[PDB]
C-alpha cells in the first residue's frame, strides 16, 4: 500500500481515516472488487536485472 | 561459442543477450552428441524422438 499504492507526507500534519458507510447513503455506488498494486518495477534492457 | 562454430540457437522466453549477459543463481550447462542431421527435433517447443 505503501512502496506502489497509496502514500502520505512526513513533512506535513496528515491525518487518516478509515470509515464504512453501512447502507444508508445510497447516492455512492459500490465497486465489483478491491484492486491494490503490490509490484510496480522497470524492467531495463539489462534482461531481468530489475 | 567462438571455440566452436555456430549451427543453431534457438530460445524460448529468452533472448541471446540474455542468458550471455543476466547474472543468474547458478547456470546448469548440459552437453552432448548431436548430429546437425535431425535438428528439427531439437527443440523446446517440439515432439521429436
Amino acid at each position: 500500500i505503501s512502496q506502489f499504492n497509496y502514500k502520505q507526507s512526513f513533512s506535513n500534519p496528515t491525518c487518516l481515516i478509515l470509515a464504512t458507510v453501512p447502507h444508508n447513503l445510497t447516492t455512492i455506488t459500490k465497486p465489483l472488487k478491491y484492486s491494490y498494486i503490490n509490484k510496480c518495477s522497470r524492467l531495463l534492457s539489462d534482461d531481468r536485472t530489475e | 561459442l567462438s571455440l566452436f562454430s555456430v549451427n543453431d540457437f534457438t530460445c524460448s522466453q529468452i533472448s541471446p543477450a540474455a542468458i550471455a549477459s543476466n547474472c543468474y543463481s547458478s547456470l546448469i550447462l548440459d552437453y552432448f552428441s548431436y548430429p546437425l542431421s535431425m535438428k528439427s527435433d531439437l527443440s523446446v517447443s517440439s515432439a521429436g524422438p
